[PDB]
């Protein structure tokens, strides 16, 4: 009824467009600060990773499971994910490109289970019926470590005792404002590189109680913080992507009201135009 | 293209026994319709329960314009003499339509949309012949031959609405005039909801006094249910978590929704129809995944009559419900849902 | 107005309109964006408003025979203390079911126990 | 348990077993109720034909 | 021996239940050829009355 | 109507009906929010949907004078088991543009090889 | 159309500012006076400009309260400044 609602139309679409342009700047604000946080994690994380080169790859060389190589027989991921829609496709980028990897060990003969972080993620996978082992949901922003010590600890439980044989994390990267990738990366047994020195570990530590409880607890720091880092990085790449699509959220709610203007003015017109020709019929 | 004719008809069908007599006003269609129409009714016993009264489209505009009057003459009749009758009109648009010819050939001055302003008296003079007249008024017409008996005309216009434009003039007056009105539309009806009824902006002006009373117990619940689950389904669209009366409603509304599909031609008896809406109401459906709800429906109604139809007869006959009925039907849903297969 | 209906009335008239007002705006971000993206606040409007719009339903002892169910009468006293009710916190913990076709907002209370 | 094992299993076996003979014997109800309507309507058909 | 007696009873039932579905399109296929050959027979008589 | 056409071709052509009216419902959301908000179920109607647009096209042999390519002629049992086959979902790793402008369904197969 | 055009301003009552509780109802922004400072005293033209260009903020700051807890806290002032002139 162009006289009485495609008017209130244009108002639904207008007030709806004037919405999500605050969102894009809402979201460009949070993504600054996730920036912020993700740039203070990397320094804890990398002087960690230095001690355990110095233990590790020092002249007396140890041994610990987490550490050492082992053959497969069972893999197992940790995936993140949002507790929020919109940020388009980005949990499904990511939960296909885990099914291609989840596929070509499942092709192997090896079986595969998951633990979980976000609520997507949580229904996406019982919808594929993937074995889903542990889950923490509803950290918002400022999400904390201390609910992410327990999904490790129990995955972490499963790589010793052998019920797993691979860890990986399963996260987006942000690469920049503009762009984010999803990725894959090993974290059990520890894949870096070797590396090598001189100064360290001949000027070498003296211990408390012993190098072996403070290369045991080291690990499970270390692997704690690497998954506290991907689950920040991928915060701020939803941040990233909720921009983008209230972006094109925005210009397609401009594109629409210009399109139902043209069509109201035709009504507009044409209904002046027939009740006129109505008028003048009538005065016979 | 939206079942009105054939709601009509199938409801002409349906009185084939129930001592209602049937008229059927062709206005302005084409007469290889009504060859269908009639071939329908006569492969059916309906035929011989039913007058059909033409006006085609070659016709002269007055024979269209007279033709639902004439029909109401014959309808009348019988509603004088204290035997009930059902009056189809088919387009009463049609009739405004002949009418604006006669009138600007008469050359009377044009009111709105070019209709003469009169057009109300046109359609409010016919409708309101459709009445149920007392004893008293019987006797008086038959002079003491027939007494005690109260006679009645019963009344279905179709209307064509041009995009769902109910501003229009002639379906504004139509609409002022009746005792409600069924919506009929074409996204249900291309969905596959058919018969393709509105629950929403469909409304019975009398209500529950013209059911049976097993009906009227059952399908009060039913309608306002409805209308709210379509609410409901439009504010829950996006949101990921549903609170279980919530999720309950988002399935029951689904599952009554499913329901109320039917084949053409295919008319229901009333304990027919009690049965099946007592399974809902009384939640037997719940569990029953949604595409076999039409092959249970099927199954139950097949069970019942082998198994049970000294209670169709009891149902259908008397329209009774009592407790030793709720324990009947409950006895026979919890019978048909552990013995049978869909 | 207030020197008619003095200012208890008045009051809570004035509130009424405002809240459902409110949540007219809100229902149209509810339907595209979903309630996820409202402050909390507005939520509790939301959750307010959807109640209040449900509570003044009543059903009338001359539509028995559309309805089946027992028509009821209330008090402008009545009335009055029921919207107070649902503006503040009173009510915040029935589900929105239970206001509908109800009554006073005393039995209420009881639909949402049979609902 | 030794015992709640085997009563468990005739428990089952008894159980199932009537079930599946009665689903197959309700199968020939349904399709001699079918054919006997559609034996008995042919002629219902017919007999209002000739009279057309 | 429970695990295995339970798995064997769920199998019995659901085999039954879709045999009867055969049954029952069989019982189908029957009606509908025999009301089809009703209507063409019937006919077949009205235009040999009619043309006498 | 099932008693002339029979079931299989009034059934067919109730589901291309069914999956088409709902592509259309679902477009006003697309229009905004774009396809990612969909549910997996709706993207698998939107995915079939616009598979089910391009199989309807056809090349006419009176058209060659516009389209070049030539004509076709489809028979009622191929349009069928075409269409049926499509909503069953045994195509659903072809890509749309196999569809397009193609006579059968195993026209469309042999285009899909060449993209 | 033609009152519009023949006056020298207008005054917009609207009813949404009259259901949420504006009750004066009159619509900033689309009511106007072409005659302006020229009508009004020297104290209301001094003063009167701060209120016309604070309400001009809060239209657009208005699309952000619903989310307004994660903004510029300059932004934060200006719409609690709004608020409160409204
Ligand atoms: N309950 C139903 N189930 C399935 N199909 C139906 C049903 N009712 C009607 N149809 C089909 O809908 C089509 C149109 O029905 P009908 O001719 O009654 O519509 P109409 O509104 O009278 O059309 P018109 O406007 O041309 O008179 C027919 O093909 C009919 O077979
Ligand atoms: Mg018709």
């Amino acid at each position: 009824a162009g006289a009485k609602d495609i008017r209130s139309k244009i108002a639904s679409v207008q007030n709806t467009q004037k919405i999500t342009k605050a969102m894009e700047m809402v979201a460009a604000s949070k993504m600054r600060k996730s920036q912020d946080r993700m740039a203070a994690s990397r320094p804890y994380a990398e002087t960690m990773r230095k001690v355990i080169g110095h233990l590790a790859h020092g002249n007396l060389e140890y041994k610990h499971p987490y550490l050492e190589d082992r053959d497969v027989k069972r893999v197992g991921y940790l995936v993140v994910s949002t507790d929020r829609g919109l940020a388009g496709g980005l949990n499904i980028n990511l939960f296909k490109k885990l099914l291609a990897e989840m596929k070509t060990w499942t092709d192997k003969g090896v079986q595969a289970d998951l633990a979980m972080i976000g609520s997507k993620g949580v229904s996406f996978f019982n919808s594929v019926g993937g074995n889903v082992v542990a889950q923490v949901t509803g950290m918002g922003d400022n999400p904390s470590l201390s609910e992410l010590i327990g999904p490790v600890k129990v995955m972490l439980q499963a790589y010793d005792e052998g019920r797993l044989d691979k860890l990986y994390i399963v996260s987006n990267k942000f690469i920049n404002t503009m762009s984010q990738v999803p990725t894959i990366s090993q974290l059990l047994p520890l894949p870096a590189s070797d590396d090598d020195d001189l100064k360290h570990k001949s000027w070498d530590y003296l211990y408390e109680p012993d190098p072996k409880a403070l290369l045991d607890t080291l690990l499970r720091r270390y692997v704690e913080s690497q998954v506290y880092q991907g689950v920040v990085e991928n915060l701020a790449s939803e941040q990233a992507a909720r921009m983008v699509a209230m972006k094109a959220a925005t210009d397609n709610g401009g594109s629409l009201i210009k399109e139902l203007q043209l069509v109201y003015n035709k009504a507009r017109q044409a209904s002046i135009t027939q009740e006129l020709t109505e008028i003048v019929s009538g005065a016979a | 293209q939206t079942g009105k004719t054939a709601l009509a008809i199938d409801a002409i069908i349906n009185q084939r026994d129930s001592g209602i007599k049937a008229i059927y006003v062709a206005i302005g269609q084409k007469a290889s319709t009504i060859s269908n129409v009639v071939r329908k009714l006569e492969e059916h016993g309906a035929l011989a329960n039913t007058i059909v009264v033409v006006a085609t489209a070659s016709e002269s505009a007055a024979l269209q314009y007279l033709a639902p009057y004439a029909g109401a003459a014959m309808g009348e009749y019988f509603r004088d003499r204290g035997e009930d009758a059902l009056i189809i009109y088919d387009d009463l648009s049609k009739q405004a339509v002949a009418y604006r010819q006669i009138s600007l050939l008469l050359r009377r001055p044009p009111g709105r949309e070019a209709f003469p302003g009169d057009v109300f008296y046109l359609h409010s003079r016919l409708l309101e012949r459709a009445a149920r007249v007392n004893a008293e008024y019987v006797e008086a017409f038959t002079k003491g031959e027939v007494k005690g008996k109260t006679g009645s005309l019963t009344a279905l216009p179709i209307i064509e609405t041009q995009a769902g434009d109910v501003s229009a003039f002639v379906p504004t007056n139509v609409i002022s005039i009746t005792d409600g009105q069924i919506f009929l539309e074409t996204n249900l009806f291309n969905a596959g909801i058919r018969p393709a009824v509105n629950p929403g902006i469909s409304v019975s002006r009398v209500g529950g006094a013209a059911q049976t009373k097993i009906m009227k117990k059952l399908s009060g619940g039913i309608r306002t249910a409805l209308a709210q689950y379509r609410e409901l389904a439009a504010f829950s669209q996006f949101a990921s978590d549903l609170d279980d009366a919530t999720r309950k409603q988002l399935d029951h509304g689904q599952k009554v929704t499913e329901l109320l599909k039917q084949k053409q031609y295919a008319p229901m008896s009333v304990a027919q129809q009690s049965l099946v809406l007592f399974a809902a109401e009384r939640g037997y459906l719940a569990d029953v995944e949604l595409s076999k709800i039409g092959s249970f429906e099927a199954a139950l109604l097949a069970y019942v009559d082998r198994d049970h139809a000294p209670l169709m007869q009891e149902i259908n006959q008397t329209g009774g419900y009592n407790d030793e009925i709720e324990g009947k039907l409950k006895g026979i849903l919890d019978s048909f849902k552990a013995t049978q297969s869909w | 107005d207030p020197l008619v209906v003095g200012q208890e009335h008045y009051d809570t008239a004035r509130g009424v309109q405002s809240i459902l007002q409110r949540y007219q705006e809100l229902k149209d971000i509810i339907a595209i964006l979903g309630m996820d993206e409202l402050s909390e606040e507005d939520k509790l409007v939301v959750a307010r408003a959807r109640k209040i719009q449900r509570f003044l339903s009543q059903p009338f002892f001359v539509a028995e025979v559309f309805t089946g169910s027992p028509g009821k009468y209330v008090s402008l006293k009545d009335t009055i203390r029921g919207f107070k009710g649902i503006m503040e916190g009173e009510y915040d913990h029935l589900p929105e079911q239970a206001f509908y076709m109800v009554g006073s907002i005393e039995e209420a209370v009881e639909k949402a126990k049979k609902l | 348990d030794l015992d709640l094992a085997k009563a468990s299993a005739t428990d089952q076996l008894k159980k199932a077993k009537a079930e599946a003979q009665v689903i197959i014997e309700q199968a020939n109800k349904r399709r001699s109720q079918i054919l006997d309507e559609a034996k008995a309507e042919a002629e219902q058909e017919r007999t209002k034909i000739v009279a057309q």
